[PDB]
RNA sequence: AACGAGAUUCCCACUGUCCCUACCUACUAUCCAGCGAAACCACAGCCAAGGGAACGGGCUUGGCGGAAUCAGCGGGGAAAG
RNA sequence: GUGAACAGCCUCUGGCAUGUUGGAACAAUGUAGGUAAGGGAAGUCGGCAAGCCGGAUCCGUAACUUCGGGAUAAGGAUUG
RNA sequence: GUGGAGCCGCCGCAGGUGCAGAUCUUGGUGGUAGUAGCAAAUAUUCAAACGAGAACUUUGAAGGCCGAAGUGGAGAAGGG
């Protein structure tokens, strides 16, 4: 029932590999979802528009190899699903991924 | 909440294409009320429907 | 109307019927032979895991070409499948049977599914277009399904 | 009718049911003959193939055109941590074949043996042998436990040994012991059986079972290739380009009047993952791995009498798809059945041979531990950074 | 002579046409959710030898014969049109 | 825009949602697209199929002929 | 047992007088079979709104294609 928020590195280049040239960016978001439902553990995952653009910034067949995300477990309202937690997976841009590790943010 | 008619009438009265129309998607139920062209020219003036200007094709190089 | 095999004690039994509804006959027949004799709160929970593909439906009779899945080992079988349109039409009717039970003044904590049968409806047709100027039918095969629920005590 | 041009059979009918074999660990189909006069000894051993390198050795073979020169040979190395003997099985013979007489296991068995007896170790309560250990210590269960060795000694004629592998010593993610059952072919059965009660739950190294330049056999399960077509499963000739419906197929799969597809014809199915037994694989070296911490563990593998370096047989960068060898190992000339990280049972040969190619001594002069993860050209990291010099690696100090 | 999507033989260059095959890619095939035909069909379907309308799935004498099936396959059903 | 070009390829105005469905997997066999060491038609009824050659500039162009041709013959060099 | 308004025996009479086949006629239904298949022209993705319900609707953003002999903008014939 937490409301905590963490920020992660995902290398997409490892998690899509041998994926075709026209399925290469569309898989790259259903591997971000399978991360966030593994990590924050909830089936309800929302990502926002500024992270869709960051993966699709180089076409389908050229995925950026690695991205820096932050994940926000929150709760819902107004006759929600029988799960009441959801994650808003949103994007923090960075210039260099070297020595970057997953910190808990406040 | 079909907005096909308001999409069609706007490009007729803005003298543009259907492609270049309408940023600000928030006022949906307000502009879904307009079903005339006389109504649709009010939404232009109140700034809810814009022109969305022309894509760049620079002859610089 | 009148069903197949009136129950032995109609005071403490409930019933539903659905006629002429468009599913496939063969897949609905075999998701009903899975839940025969099964308690309602187990059947309502098992039918969710068919649509969520967590627990399958063994195809025992009409099994021509039906591929194999590992979830069919619980049923002692090899072949299995997860009909979700069929698992919703006789789950939307399994609510109707427990909707009729509380109008009859019956306890739903002990309702088991004694009798359930699926049999065919008249086939409604449309036509497809094959080589050399030929017509051949896409005949649809809907079904009449029909169920008795009984308290055990 | 009379093909006009004679060709031989494609494939051998001796290996016919090209089946996924029912075992991952290789079964010893037939153990070497045992005689009472010869000392008492084990006959097989479990190992895990790690990869291949090659070698440089001084050949010694009089008469050939190679004599007294250097030859490179392709060698595979198989990491074999020492086995632990756990149980003792006797076999009495019938006129219906051998039959298991009865088995006696060790007093306290290891934890990774017990992991072999479960398909779900996590959902378990680990209750195996909890009631069988108590009979070694309760005295009523103990004076009949010594009774079952005396009836073992009296009746059954061939006895074997249940041992397992120490999977704690390997870089694999497996941790289940591979539980084998191997035959002691020594003297008479009383000395053959007192030789196993003495060494229950005690380790048996590899150099005590095998020897240097002592030719053995490799038993394994082949490289599984999947469901592959006719011209790859049987190496049948492809059809010419013009062929309608298909190129890589066998054309005539039989005559008219036998009226049935014969067993002797080539067609598509599972290629690889089959049980095969190699014959006559020579051992080059029994190395021992990564000793004491008193001064240093000492890497010191692959350092022959001409090399004299602080090398170790694990190549520069670690073995591709295997890991980094810390144990006792066996190196074998030639290709060996299986992928890397695959169990394969080494075994003494049934047949006797002299043949002047077996029974010869070998002296290694070089083992390259160059990087296999590409075209390696250096061998030890000090030999690289002596040649390479300093880099941008420090850049502060 | 010129000109042939005309018939033919040889030579240079070129090459997986071949020696001798191998690997990669896309769409399938495969598995699933939904939707769903037609051809054909006496009954049906394991063999050998025999006799026979002279070449049997059935008959005779032998060999033998376990539920349900999935991917292929082209021997046969003297397969179908 | 490139270019000799209403060729091909890439964008703008203006359109569209991949052509009667999606999801997962990447086996055989295919259909289409490629590469190949050494040899170079030994394959085959047959060089079928595929591959070479290919633009332009400056050179240089045979037999034969109805004196028009052949002819971008052939063969060469250069290109940012 | 269903069913709900007509029907039968005997003596004579009269036929459009009795089916298993006709690659029979008309109608119905199976096995095959939940199988073949829903694969020509590169491609979709994120949020939101309406909704009982959204891979497919509308909208916003991103990514793409037709690329001026078009997947653009107007007509004749035809359709009504
Ligand atoms: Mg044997």
């Amino acid at each position: 029932n937490e409301v905590v928020t963490r920020e992660y590195t995902i290398n997409i280049h490892k998690r899509i590999h041998g994926v075709g040239f026209k399925k290469r960016a569309p898989r790259a978001l259903k591997e971000i979802r399978k991360f966030a439902m593994k990590e924050m553990g909830t089936p309800d995952v929302r990502i926002d528009t500024r992270l869709n653009k960051a993966v699709w910034a180089k076409g389908i067949r050229n995925v950026p190899y690695r991205i820096r995300v932050r994940l926000s477990r929150k709760r819902n309202e107004d006759e929600d699903s029988p799960n009441k937690l959801y994650t808003l997976v949103t994007y923090v841009p960075v210039t260099t991924f070297k020595n970057l590790q997953t910190v808990n943010v406040d | 909440s079909m907005l096909r008619l308001q999409k069609r009438l706007a490009s007729s009265v803005l003298r543009c294409g259907k492609k270049k129309v309408w940023l600000d998607p928030n006022e949906t139920n307000e502009i879904a009320n307009a079903n005339s062209r006389q109504q649709i020219r009010k939404l232009i003036k109140d700034g809810l429907i814009i022109r969305k200007p022309v894509t760049v094709h620079s002859r610089a190089r | 109307v009148r069903y197949s095999l009136d129950p032995e004690n109609p005071t403490k039994s409930c019933k539903s019927r659905g006629s002429n509804l468009r599913v496939h006959f063969k897949n609905t027949r075999e998701t009903a032979q899975a839940i025969k004799g099964m308690h309602i709160r187990k059947a309502t929970k098992y039918l969710k895991d068919v649509t969520l593909q967590k627990q399958c439906v063994p195809f025992r009779r009409y099994n021509g070409g039906v591929g194999r899945c590992a979830q069919a080992k619980q049923w002692g079988w090899t072949q299995g499948r997860w009909p979700k349109k069929s698992a919703e039409f006789l789950l939307h009717m399994l609510k109707n049977a427990e909707s009729n039970a509380e109008l009859k003044g019956l306890d739903v904590d002990s309702l088991v599914i004694e009798h359930i049968q699926v049999n065919k409806a008249p086939k409604m047709r449309r036509r497809t277009y094959r080589a050399h100027g030929r017509i051949n039918p896409y005949m649809s095969s809907p079904c009449h399904i029909e169920m008795i629920l009984t308290e055990k005590e | 009718s009379h093909r006009k041009f004679s060709a031989p059979r494609h494939g051998s009918l001796g290996f016919l049911p090209r089946k996924r074999s029912s075992r991952h660990r290789g079964k010893v189909k037939s153990f070497p003959k045992d005689d009472p006069s010869k000392p008492v000894h084990l006959t097989a051993f479990l190992g895990y193939k790690a990869g291949m390198t090659h070698i440089v050795r001084e050949v010694d073979r009089p008469g050939s055109k190679v004599n007294k020169k250097e030859v490179v040979e392709a060698v595979t190395i198989v990491e074999t941590p020492p086995m632990v003997v756990v149980g003792i099985v006797g076999y009495v013979e019938t006129p219906r074949g051998l039959r298991t007489f009865k088995t006696v296991f060790a007093e306290h068995i290891s934890d990774e043996c017990k992991r072999r007896f479960y398909k779900n170790w996590h959902k378990s309560k680990k209750k195996a042998f909890t009631k069988y250990c108590k009979k070694w210590q309760d005295e009523d269960g103990k004076k009949q436990l010594e009774k079952d060795f005396s009836s073992m000694k009296k009746y059954c004629q061939v006895i074997r040994v249940i041992a397992h592998t120490q999977m704690r010593l390997l870089p694999l993610r497996q941790k289940k012991a591979h539980l084998m059952e191997i035959q002691v072919n020594g003297g008479t059965v009383a000395e053959k059986l007192d030789w196993a009660r003495e060494r229950l739950e005690q380790q048996v190294p590899v150099n005590q079972v095998f020897g240097q330049d002592e030719m053995i056999d490799v038993i394994g399960v082949t490289k599984g290739k999947g469901y592959k077509g006719v011209t790859s499963r049987w190496h049948t000739k492809k059809l010419p380009r013009k062929t309608h419906r298909g190129l890589r197929k066998v054309a005539c799969i039989g005559a008219w009047h036998p009226a049935r597809v014969a067993f002797s014809v080539a067609r598509a199915g599972q290629k690889g993952y089959h049980h095969r037994t190699e014959i006559n694989k020579k051992i080059y070296k029994i190395g021992q791995g990564y000793l004491i911490k008193d001064g240093k563990l000492i890497k010191n593998n692959a350092s022959t009498d001409y090399d004299l370096s602080d090398k170790s047989i694990n190549p520069l960068g670690g073995f591709v798809h295997y890991g980094e060898v810390t144990n006792d190992f066996v190196m074998l000339k030639g290709c060996v059945v299986g992928t890397k990280k695959r169990v394969l049972t080494l075994r003494k040969s049934l047949l006797v041979q002299t043949k002047r190619r077996a029974l010869e001594k070998i002296d290694l002069k070089f083992i390259d531990t160059t990087s296999k993860f590409g075209h390696g050209r250096f061998q030890t990291m000090e030999e690289k950074k002596a040649f390479m010099g300093p880099l941008k690696k420090d850049r502060i100090a």
